[PDB]
C-alpha cells in the first residue's frame, strides 16, 4: 500500500456470553494491520 | 660499523613494525566488534 509492505491479518478472541442460567463460549474478531518502517523494523 | 649496522637493523625492525600497525589500523576483528555495538544500539525502535 503506497509502495510500503503491509501485513493484514484476522485475529480471534474467545469471549463468554451469558445466557441466563448458564453461560456460553463465543468468539469475536478483529483485523490487525502493521507495516514495515525504513529501518526494517515493523510498526 | 658492525655495531651501528645492528642498531640500523633494530631501528628498521621497529619502523616496519609500527608502520605495519599504523597502516592496518583496525583489524577485521576490531571492525566486527564495533559492528556488534552498533547493532545492539539499533534495537531501540523495535523494542519500543
Amino acid at each position: 500500500y503506497k509502495s510500503r509492505l503491509y501485513l493484514l491479518w484476522l485475529e480471534q478472541k474467545e469471549i463468554t456470553k451469558q445466557t441466563g442460567y448458564q453461560t456460553e463460549t463465543d468468539y469475536r474478531y478483529e483485523l490487525k494491520l502493521a507495516h514495515i518502517r525504513y529501518d526494517g523494523t515493523w510498526n | 660499523k658492525t655495531v651501528l649496522e645492528k642498531s640500523k637493523a633494530g631501528a628498521q625492525s621497529r619502523f616496519d613494525s609500527y608502520g605495519k600497525l599504523y597502516d592496518e589500523n583496525i583489524n577485521a576483528g576490531e571492525n566486527q566488534a564495533m559492528t556488534l555495538r552498533a547493532s545492539a544500539a539499533g534495537l531501540t525502535t523495535a523494542v519500543q
